[PDB]
């Protein structure tokens, strides 16, 4: 097909515009859901919230402003909530911030997050006479050197390295993006037409297909901010300003026989968790090494 | 020595509302963990010492009913009891203080 | 943005407190050592001595007093001056500082990393050396150069000579 | 030098000051209601039927001995009332009661409601704006029951009339700031209710006012609010801990 | 005396036509006769001008003036009122948009110094006011850049016309 | 001009400030924990590290006596120092008191506040200050660097 760079981003919105609307017209009235505070500091506190579309960061409003900045990931009943993903039905609430002794869950969101970030400003740096093609997130653990994101060039781009000041143009363009404060939306949307938006992408409509075959009901989260649309499993931290450090490290090459990966690897520190310009250089080194755990 | 004319408003205003004279902003200023009140970064938190010394009143109030005299002091070690506990082997020999409450959950046990 | 102040000990935990500061002093060592050798890394050229050239001074640490005696009997008393870490640090042609005479940059003693700022910082990762204390411009004549990163020792200083002191005096307050 | 302050306000009632009215205070209407009414669980469902709904509230009213008492009560101290001809006086009444909160009049209220009645459809809304409307009457009113009280101390007789009436409404309430707060203007809402007046017999002129507003136990719950509220929790003081009931 | 910003509250702004911008909130809220100097309880109204309520609070909360206690039992007083009165949900999405000091009525009484001599001596009260609105803090003002003075320069320098010119 | 200068001038003079600590020093060590003014509190920390350090000597040495009789104005606590406080305190040789600040007291002096109390005191402890978690974000990244360390060196 012939779709500027322009035209497909703005269909992808139109799009997801249109899906959201559908979900706020599948709720015709208002309905209040009474939401108990089961959190550690402020126990009994009881909510009354509208259906789907009052969201866990407005229930923090109630509070104080200080839920409001330190909270990042919810945790309705015992399942992880995104602080910008409306409520559907009565439960419990918990707020889970990184100074809480256990914040896997957290740590493990943050690292998911920074990866979308540097996808969308790897999609839109290389020039449009070469095509790219956003592949997957690879989950790997905190405990590793750095995030990674895998993204697939043009052909006639296969003997290219980046330079140092070629990654140093990519952190510079994804502090430009932490500059702009962007919120994260989170919205459910159906297998076939998550095809759909990615109909261009061949690599993640094998990712859609893949993630909808482990739920019987065909149904994929997508993560939009700004004018970038993209699949990712597992919750996000609700605003783009949470991240203060932000560091694209380096590329590397893993060739297969039916394609070739650019695999870019960078690290980044949160606003609250933010560390010290000696302890940084010496993290930013190990982050350059390859980082290798898929399964 | 007294003043040779009256300062104009024009020039008090600059001198009581120099920078140096407003009140300065604090900026470590942080919730408390335990129990989400405000503290300062190098200050114990108010509200979770005055629990504290709340319960420190108490046992020290005890002790007194258990020595009459001004000049009773134990020779031994000193170990807090509260309801539904019984003294170890290790804490045998030592003075017993008891507690009607349930034990605290900040309070432990060793 | 009222983000709130923060120090190297505000994050970090216990079971890592004592690995940050092993690794920031390992590092020093491995550093320091590999500046031990001047000639064999390719220095800057060696002029002969001409008349009227300055050299390079130094920078001490005060000690304390001894007495001395001379072989004619009388008693003299001597300031201990001690050169802990003593590198060259930076070098500015002679257009650039004054129009007479180069500049030559001299750093004091070792110092932490943790308490300094982001640009001295930086500019001491690019030649690859601890952080000084206190830094001095010494007025050195274009024939006396020394290559930056090169260090200096007590022995520059050869017995019989006369030498000038410059330092903060005492401060008795108001 | 010797100046102080003064105008310190407080309120302090003690029993000897009450007891030496000279004159005792009149009351025009009694305080509480002297019989709730108890209408079936079954309402819901006769109101869609017209027959049957008509013809069993015609034997309550006829088969109360209680109740034709109080209506006889009602003959003997003042002539010329009809049970029949209440309910469209009482109908009125209350659609010009809750349009004078509609224009504010507060004058014209004192007329309609009672005096128990007006600080309750007053008080909240004082600085707030409402639009109140009436659309639709789906069924008649009809009269459920009457009721009189005879007081022996001054012979004051007072004429309680029950009436169930089926009403179509629009209420819309406005914030002082001039956004909506409540319900919608274009929504013709259903709404039943039980409202009993008042009328003092003794008294010659003796306006038929509107008494209290009775709502069965089992209504279906209001619409809900637009804004959203939170209940705070238990407030602790340091030396006492939390308890959670299940 | 007198009493106007009491009264502040008691306006009824006209119903809004749908289509118009959202009305925001505004609470007025003042005490009177405070034992507190007016100078010294205006450098704690200048500190909280254009913060939003919580941050507010926890500047005052560790103040040492007798002052930063009165003027947090106003806001939190003020805050109930803004949350039950008003129709304001969303309780810490509140800034405080104006707050003041006044002088209130004085007691003179009489200072002995010696020698036969006195001064009159002023026993000092003072009001506060404050104006909470609804709405996060507005973003206060950068300094001006290189490039807005050379702008406004060029623009004077092309201002200029022939003066007394014909 | 104060250099050098150690000590600090409280009360009425230098004989005033040992009583003024005297008293200080006997509430510490019959209750194991008093709060005081910060700057009184810090002087007080050096004379408890030092008096534990007599205890250890022994209840026959003389001089400890001695300096014990001085210090400890009420008589009954001489026997506590030398059967209680003094063999508790045998492995450690300098971490005998912690100092913390409480916060501003609540009157009109609005003085800086401190808590001091001895080691393994009978009393609810102190919400001392919790280092963050070896599970956060940053210490996750950190421990990398050291499994790594430690595979190759
Ligand atoms: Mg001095
Ligand atoms: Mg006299
Ligand atoms: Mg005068
Ligand atoms: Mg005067
Ligand atoms: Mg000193
Ligand atoms: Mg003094
Ligand atoms: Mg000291
Ligand atoms: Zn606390």
């Amino acid at each position: 097909s012939q779709l500027s760079p322009t035209e497909l981003i703005e269909m992808q919105n139109d799009l997801f515009n249109k899906e959201k609307n559908r979900q706020l017209s599948l709720t015709p009235r208002t309905e209040k859901i009474e939401v108990k505070h089961v959190g550690k500091t402020d126990p009994g506190t009881v909510f009354v919230m509208n259906k789907n579309i009052s969201t866990p960061y407005s229930c923090a409003m109630h509070l104080s402003e200080w839920y409001c900045r330190k909270s990042i990931l919810a945790l309705v009943d015992g399942q992880p909530w995104d602080m910008y993903k409306p409520l559907t039905k009565s439960c419990e609430i918990k707020f889970l911030t990184f100074k809480d002794d256990d914040p896997g869950e957290v740590n493990k969101a943050y690292w998911r997050s920074c990866a979308m970030m540097m996808g969308c400003v790897i999609e839109r740096a290389f020039k449009d006479e070469y095509v790219v093609s956003l592949v997957r997130a690879p989950e790997v653990p905190v405990i590793a050197g750095a995030f990674c994101y895998d993204v697939v060039l043009d052909k006639r781009l296969d003997e290219w390295m980046p330079t140092k000041e070629n990654l140093h143009s990519f952190t510079k363009d994804a502090r430009a993006l932490i500059y702009k404060d962007l919120p994260f939306e989170t919205l459910e949307v159906e297998a076939k037409v998550a095809l759909e938006i990615f109909q261009h992408n061949k690599y993640k409509l094998d990712f859609i297909e893949e993630k909808a075959s482990q739920n019987p009901e065909r149904i994929v989260k997508l993560h939009r901010f700004g004018d970038f649309i993209d699949v990712s499993e597992g919750p996000l931290i609700p605003r783009t300003s949470i991240c203060f450090q932000y560091e694209v490290s380096a590329v590397h090459n893993l060739q297969t026989q039916s394609s070739l990966v650019r695999r870019f690897q960078g690290l980044s520190l949160p606003v609250h968790l933010r560390a010290h310009f000696t302890i940084w250089n010496k993290l930013l080194e190990r982050s350059r090494k390859m980082v290798t755990e898929d399964k | 020595a007294a003043p040779k004319n009256r300062r104009s408003i024009e020039v008090n205003r600059c001198r009581r509302r120099n920078p140096q004279k407003l009140i300065k902003v604090k900026n470590n200023i942080d919730v408390c963990p335990e129990c989400g009140h405000l503290k300062q970064k190098h200050i114990l938190c108010g509200y979770c010492y005055e629990k504290v010394r709340k319960e420190t009143a108490e046992i020290r109030r005890q002790m007194g009913k258990q020595e009459g005299g001004p000049f009773r002091a134990p020779t031994t070690e000193t170990v807090v009891l509260y309801s539904g506990e019984t003294p170890s082997e290790q804490d045998q020999g030592k003075r017993i203080i008891e507690r009607e409450r349930k034990r605290p959950s900040w309070f432990t046990q060793n | 943005h009222g983000k709130s102040v923060t120090w190297w000990d505000e994050h970090l935990s216990e079971e890592n407190v004592p690995f940050v500061k092993q690794l920031v002093s390992d590092e020093n060592k491995a550093q320091l050592a590999s500046k031990l050798c001047p000639l064999k890394d390719e220095p800057w050229p060696i002029h002969p001595w001409e008349p009227g050239s300055s050299r390079v001074g130094l920078i001490a640490l005060k000690l304390g007093m001894m007495p001395l005696w001379t072989k004619d009997g009388q008693k003299h008393v001597v300031t201990l001056l001690q050169v802990q870490d003593c590198h060259v640090l930076k070098y500015t042609p002679k257009e650039n500082h004054n129009g007479r005479m180069a500049a030559l940059t001299v750093g004091g003693k070792t110092v932490s990393h943790f308490h300094k700022s982001a640009s001295i910082l930086e500019f001491y990762q690019e030649l690859g050396l601890p952080p000084k204390q206190k830094v001095k411009i010494f007025n050195v004549t274009e024939n006396a150069v020394i290559k930056p990163g090169t260090p200096l020792y007590a022995a520059h200083f050869r017995p019989g000579q006369y030498v000038d002191v410059t330092a903060k005096t005492i401060g008795k307050g108001f | 030098s010797e100046k102080e302050f003064v105008e310190h306000a407080r309120k302090a009632g003690l029993v000897i000051p009450h007891e030496r009215l000279e004159r005792p205070i009149h009351l025009a209407c009694t305080a509480g209601i002297f019989d709730a009414y108890v209408p079936p669980e079954g309402d819901a469902r006769i109101s869609s039927l017209s027959k049957e709904g008509l013809a069993q509230r015609a034997e309550r009213l006829k088969k109360n001995v209680a109740s034709q008492l109080s209506i006889r009560k009602i003959r003997e101290s003042d002539p010329n009332f009809k049970i029949k001809d209440f309910p469209e006086k009482a109908k009125d009444i209350f659609i010009e009661a809750h349009l004078c909160l509609n224009n504010s009049d507060h004058d014209r209220l004192h007329t309609l409601v009672t005096e128990n009645c007006f600080p309750d459809m007053v008080w909240d809304i004082r600085y707030k704006t409402v639009r109140w409307s009436f659309v639709e009457s789906l069924e008649p009113p009809q009269v459920v029951q009457v009721r009189c009280s005879s007081l022996m101390n001054q012979g004051n007789i007072y004429g309680q009339v029950t009436v169930r009436m089926h009403t179509r409404q629009t209420l819309a309430i406005y914030d002082r700031f001039g956004r909506l707060m409540y319900g919608q203007e274009d929504v013709p809402r259903d709404v039943l209710e039980y409202v009993v007046f008042e009328k003092h017999l003794v008294d010659p002129y003796g306006s038929w006012r509107m008494h209290g507003k009775i709502i069965p136990p089992w209504a279906p719950p209001k619409q809900p609010i637009l804004k959203t509220v939170m209940i705070p929790g238990p407030q602790l003081k340091p030396w006492e801990e939390f308890e959670e009931p299940q | 005396i007198s009493r106007k910003w009491e009264k502040k509250n008691k306006i009824v702004y006209p119903p809004q036509l749908p289509g118009e911008p959202r009305r925001p909130a505004e609470i007025y809220h003042c005490r009177r006769q405070i034992k507190y100097s007016k100078d010294k309880m205006w450098y704690l109204a200048k500190l909280i001008r254009g913060m939003s309520i919580d941050q507010a609070l926890a500047q005052l909360e560790f103040s040492d003036k007798k002052g930063a206690q009165i003027i947090k039992e106003v806001l939190l007083e003020a805050q109930d009122m803004a949350v039950r009165d008003h129709n304001v949900e969303f309780r810490s999405n509140l800034y405080v948009a104006e707050s003041t000091s006044g002088r209130g009525q004085y007691l003179k009484r009489i200072r002995y110094h010696g020698r036969g001599r006195f001064g009159i001596m002023e026993k000092v009260f003072c009001h506060y006011f404050v104006k909470l609105v609804e709405g996060p803090p507005p973003p206060r003002e950068a300094p001006k850049t290189a490039v807005a003075h050379a702008r406004e320069y060029i623009q004077e320098l092309r201002n200029r016309t022939i003066t007394h010119a014909l | 001009i104060s250099h050098g200068r150690v000590f600090r001038r409280l009360g009425l003079g230098p004989e005033s400030r040992i009583h003024l600590l005297q008293n200080l020093l006997t509430g510490l060590v019959r209750h194991e924990r008093i709060e005081a003014s910060w700057a009184r509190v810090d002087e007080l920390r050096g004379y408890a590290e030092k008096l534990i350090d007599y205890g250890k000597l022994g209840d026959t040495n003389e001089r400890a006596m001695r300096m014990a009789d001085f210090w400890l104005t009420e008589k009954d606590l001489i026997p506590k120092l030398f059967q209680v406080l003094a063999p508790r305190f045998q492995g450690q040789n300098g971490g005998y008191t912690r100092m913390l600040q409480i916060p501003n007291r609540n009157e009109q002096d609005r003085a800086k506040m401190a808590v001091i109390e001895y080691k393994g005191n009978c009393l609810p402890p102190l919400p001392l200050p919790r280092r963050d978690s070896n599970l956060t974000l940053l210490n996750q990244l950190l421990q990398g660097l050291r499994q790594d360390q430690e595979a190759s060196s």
